[PDB]
């Protein structure tokens, strides 16, 4: 369930879930590696307008090629069962348009 | 300012019970002289 | 077990409210302000009847109508083929066939005649109608009438009694009978008839579809120790077969206030919000000394006045056309004998005072004396004389009840 | 065929999301972000078993109490009556029967038991506990234990082991045998029981309903080729009978990550928005020659800092407390041998710069050198120095890397 | 009894209307104006039939195309082979196969047969034609013409009888016949073929499918006693087989207003909510003195124009072109003879004032000598003269009648 | 009858939109565009078949790989033991075992096979791969290959025959045939296998979970009087056991337009909203005689730049790099043959003029004389010479065709 304040424009939430999950904190704008936070094209997403409702709920799905789903994955220095099977993938949060965010 | 308008309405459980003599009425369609 | 609804939004138009035009054959939902909060309904009883409102009920309910006189003596209008009594016919009956009561700068009031009365209600209507004649007789007089109903007619330039038995009639004898009815026809060239009085929405009244006629066959015949004159009271009904059509803008208005704004220049009475008023001060004006009327104790609110028409002279003050309030207020002026006592006087006249693009009034006293103050007011300031020089306009000595509602003016 | 549809709007009330409280015996609608837009839930195998999230399941598990020695050599401590163990009957353990971590400047690490942790998880509890004591003896250690269940005591003030045996209690052998269990049972003047430790909201810990006590009946006996010591090690487990009321704020976190900002005036890491944080330039400030924390490439973005409590000194300069960065910058000074050598410094120390109601934060290297410069600017921005003089403030070369996240800082 | 209701919302998506594209084969929810709030439609009777809305039953409907004379006297036209008649075959028909009425600066009127105007409103369309040719000939006449249906060809480029013959033809014989119908099939490469003319979205017309040729066989043959010309009369009706596809931007217009705005560069009628206009005074221009088109009796409220065209020269001048009003208006002028006598004249035409970013409109009375004092005042502007030396502009005497809707211009 | 609906409001959850990834088993409401508002589907015939997009049937179809000469008479390379030719083993091809068209400043171009193009539109896969190899040779070649399947291996680094005859292999004889299929197995540690290529999200390219490698076993032999050389052509397809898993970002893209923007510094085509652009004349611009690059006729609409990044020479000027238009426009400068003769360019060079916050461009034709211009122009907005002083900058001499969308430039 995500809540969204100060704007009254479109939002969108896409979900990649063979991404990698080598982070164990949320990353934003400028200082987010490139080649990340790029919509995507054929990947599970949820455009809603601010005006009609500004919080969104969807549910993220378990796609990983694996027996289980690791929890509490370490941080820093890897395998291929922290990169893979531990997240369920990465979740991409961005603004319908390039117009610049309000001053508060 | 505000501006506030209220309508209403008759209900159901309403009844007009006993029929009187009609008061003499006046014509809408006279207001101008 | 917490599972998941993935089932498709639905579609939805959004509305304020339900419908206002919807009376019957459905539901209309609302927050019922009761402890119970199911259907409800008024208990009731047989000391509390069912609704009597029966549209063929009440329009089957005589009313009267303007009577005349019916002389013996009269050798001139007492002959054979003299037309008495005659008007259009129609739901609503003629204005000039109804009682009336006139009064001056007011309504004229119509004692209409239930199916008048409901037939105000709807734009269209049909069906016979019930006209009982009651005559005020004995035994003694004697006399036949042919009462007629000329269809596509509505009035009596080309009617006569030889031109009216032509038509669908009926001959009452006066022989020993105080009462009888004839029932008139429907006869139109269409199924439903628009009523002849509407709602104010064009400069013309429709026209009705007949025209009923009485004449004199055997001339009325009294004798030496018997009343000449025989008043005779019409009286109206609908038939079993009359019927009203839509509901439209009642062509009627209830007698309980006959006021009425006509198109005389009445001065607009402020503004909606800018009321009710009082007489009080105000900081911008003369140092708050003089007088001017409020609608708040907080500053800078000052009554403004509506739209004055542009037809309205420059030179004019105003007059109370309506309720007014008392208020308590000025020394002699120099060269006349202009000076006001001070006591409780009852507003009635005042002058208006432009500000930019918001006017605001000035009171005066209903007096003889303070129509010339106000009078020379207002020309003062129709010559742009300074504003130190206007300034001997009432003084403000304290605050002043407010009005009802609000108060009407006139030049 | 376009039929209309006059059928009553419904009043209906506008939520913005599904109830935040509800986990269970209920549905909760939402946008599955799958190509299946139907009820769809992961697929299963033996490989994969259910849920293993039953509550008596978890708390049915041994965790381990804070161990202690019980000597026989003692002449003192090991005689008839004396106290060995005790401690409160609750859930959760006392912090003091816990195994601990202690960590300068951070937080103390619990090693709780299953039944402890659920239970910080719930407001209220309920059941029987079962203690389980193992002993490290062999064949020849001999001894007889008496360990009662007190209602209503939460100390030993004044217990003693002639008053122990007058409430629940049981009397353990150690003749041959190493492992036993005290099923405690739930004597309370309520049904449920409020957790001892809870969630930071007042001030004060509750308290629990009784009082666990082991005494000595016959001292422990061993020999001269046998170890005089046995210790003991105390463990919990929740009866068959254990219940845990409703959820609550945890009483327990992660100790993933121990470090913490408590009342200990840091001094506020900037605002949430101005991060991350880099050194950069300013065309306001001394035409960006100097360095100062920015937030954005874009002009007119400098790192503002938060709520500056009003308890600090003027005169005072900052720290880093957590994580830093690494930046490149200042020549001699007169009448001082006060130079920075051209050179990659990790930033340490700082100086607020005030510019209206915004604050601001000027970069000082890790430096005994620069712990003495951010020192002398502190003052002279204390005293209103003048603008020009206090600029010989390090100076700005290049941009430097941009920081994790938040920067904390000290007095 | 209140009980709790914690059913789980739905999610629901809000929009402002029901569907703007169905028309058949629904329900369309609406607020009925009516006092019973059911379904209601309107009653019936053998008086009023069903509705008359049945495709094939309109399209069957015989239409009159282009006659032509049949002269059996001429010696070159009447041989074996000339082409007597053809054009394009489709459901509407060729413009100049149409009777046409044509109107100076206005729209060409044409009489479309039931077929070509239903066509108009459909995109696509197939099915066979029918052709009915109508002879006004006596029994004396004689002949036999060859009608042929050429499938892929529009023109008659390579167009002969002896090629005629070729293709899906008819052969018709004039003895003691006056009427007969040639059915034409739908041969095409597809299934559906779209119209030949459309709604104004690109610049080229489509093409019809095929074409039909009327040839001669055996020359009209008449005699000295009868009539050497004999009129033919096409008809066309849709076939039983013949359907209307989809939908589309009707390709015709009512001939109820043959009034247009064609690429020819009209002045624009203001902007649309500055209308209606009436001839006014506005205090910033020349201390209302001057005749200016307002929009409204409140101050600053002149009307504004809409976007001019940057192709307009700047000297230049407009003129009435659509309906005007008429409005009363200046002394003689130095040096010339120009001299407005005070009276009402029509308004014609008129000189653009700007003012900022918004242009205002001076009314001219439409006279020879309006029309050069308002082509000086246009040449005056264009040369930045002095506001005071232009003043000598009609008069303001009083305000005028109010336009009934927008006043078109021209340059 | 309009009885009172007093039931409770329903909770409700508006969202603007149904679900966006939902994409079979579900409904999805929508406002058909159709005459028709029911359920409605395209008609269909045997003409029309139905959908054929069944995975299956699309990746069992053949794709062909990179192929390689396979030569008898190389005395080295035809050995026993030798490796001819491997590769990873994963639904996509090895970029280098594809055939490839690569174009300057443009994307490779990979004909890649119907496993390929469809498992990079999904982010798993698994199953059994069939390579088809196909020899072009004649009844005299005579050989034996060895061809393994290597699990948990992705390069021949330790690759060797004696090693490949370990692990699942097969051997063909080349003895009077031209086609054989090797069915790989699906051996992983896991169930389903990540795509080794995939949308831009990280700098690694994931692994292939086996390798496939052909060895020679008797090495090819022809003869005098046949073709030494006998290409070989590897063709890959889906087994029937081949699955693909879940929907990701495609790995792949269209190759109708092989254009593309890399981190090389474009100059970023104004901003979105401000094109299409056209050459016009600004009044603030040295009184409209220059000559900028506007997106609207309408005053204080100069194109504006996008953001210019700060790695950018100040003294450099742009070139088109996509798409340009034509323009008219300069008269000889003093001391230098820098001199423009009236006529049409086509658009190539530029300068950035900065006005505040804004960033707008300045048009120089493509020609030697014109760069040399709009260099010296660089260099003097770099030395802030006076506006005056740069003016003799193209003259304007009328507006110029827009463009068909966004103009890229480069340093």
């Amino acid at each position: 369930r995500i809540v969204v304040e100060g704007l009254n424009s479109c939002v969108w939430v896409q979900h990649h879930p063979d991404r990698p999950s080598i982070f164990s904190r949320p990353i934003i704008g400028r200082y987010i590696a490139a080649k990340d936070a790029y919509r995507n094209h054929a990947y599970a997403a949820y455009v809603q307008n601010m005006s009609v409702n500004r919080t969104i709920e969807v549910e993220v799905p378990f796609y990983q090629p694996g027996l289980y789903g690791m929890l509490n994955a370490s941080d820093n220095n890897t395998s291929f069962d922290r990169l893979r099977f531990t997240g369920l993938g990465d979740l991409l949060i961005g603004i319908e348009g390039e117009q610049p965010i309000p001053k508060e | 300012g505000i501006e506030i308008s209220v309508y209403y309405s008759i209900a159901d459980d309403f009844s007009f019970n006993i029929f009187c003599g009609f008061p003499p009425m006046v014509y809408c369609d006279e207001t101008y002289s | 077990d917490n599972p998941p609804d993935p089932t498709p939004a639905k579609f939805f138009v959004p509305i304020p409210s339900h419908s206002w035009a919807h009376g019957t054959n459905t539901s209309e939902p609302t927050n019922t302000l009761r402890l119970d909060g199911g259907v409800v309904g008024v208990g009731r009883s047989d000391d509390i009847g069912t609704s009597d409102t029966a549209i063929s009920g009440i329009i089957g309910v005589y009313g009267l109508l303007k009577p005349f006189d019916w002389n013996a003596n009269d050798t001139g209008r007492n002959v054979g083929g003299h037309l008495l009594w005659s008007m259009p016919v129609h739901p609503q009956v003629d204005k000039d066939q109804v009682i009336q009561v006139m009064t001056q700068s007011k309504l004229t009031q119509y004692y209409l005649p239930p199916i008048s009365v409901v037939s105000s209600l709807y734009a269209y209507t049909r069906g016979s109608i019930k006209y009982k004649f009651l005559f005020g007789n004995n035994p003694r007089h004697n006399a036949r009438l042919l009462v007629a109903y000329i269809p596509g007619i509505s009035s009596d330039n080309r009617l006569t009694l030889e031109r009216a038995r032509n038509s669908a009639h009926v001959v009452f004898s006066l022989n020993e009978v105080s009462e009888f009815v004839f029932t008139v026809p429907y006869i139109t060239d269409t199924m439903w008839w628009p009523r002849k009085y509407g709602g104010p929405q064009a400069a013309g009244e429709f026209v009705a579809p007949s025209y009923i006629c009485m004449f004199i066959l055997n001339p009325l015949v009294a004798m030496e120790s018997v009343p000449s004159i025989v008043t005779i009271v019409p009286m109206i009904a609908a038939g079993d077969d009359f019927e009203v059509a839509v509901p439209a803008q009642p062509a009627v208005g209830l007698s309980r206030n006959i006021d009425v704004i006509y198109p005389k220049d009445s001065i607009i009475s402020f503004k909606s919000g800018y009321f009710p008023v009082y007489v009080g001060s105000w900081h911008s004006f003369f140092d708050s000394t003089k007088a001017i009327l409020r609608y708040g104790a907080v500053s800078d609110h000052i009554a403004q006045l509506g739209n004055i028409p542009a037809n309205v002279n420059r030179k004019a003050f105003w007059i109370v056309v309506g309720d007014t309030i008392k208020f308590k207020t000025l020394d002699k002026i120099n060269g006349t004998e202009w000076f006001i006592p001070e006591g409780e006087y009852t507003l009635g006249y005042g002058v208006v005072w432009r500000d930019g693009a918001y006017a605001y009034m000035v009171p005066y006293p209903l007096t003889p004396l303070g129509e010339k103050i106000a009078q020379y007011t207002a020309s003062l300031l129709a010559s742009n004389t300074a504003i130190s020089q206007i300034r001997p306009i009432p003084d403000y000595i304290v605050d002043s009840a407010a009005s009802k509602d609000n108060i009407l003016w006139s030049p």
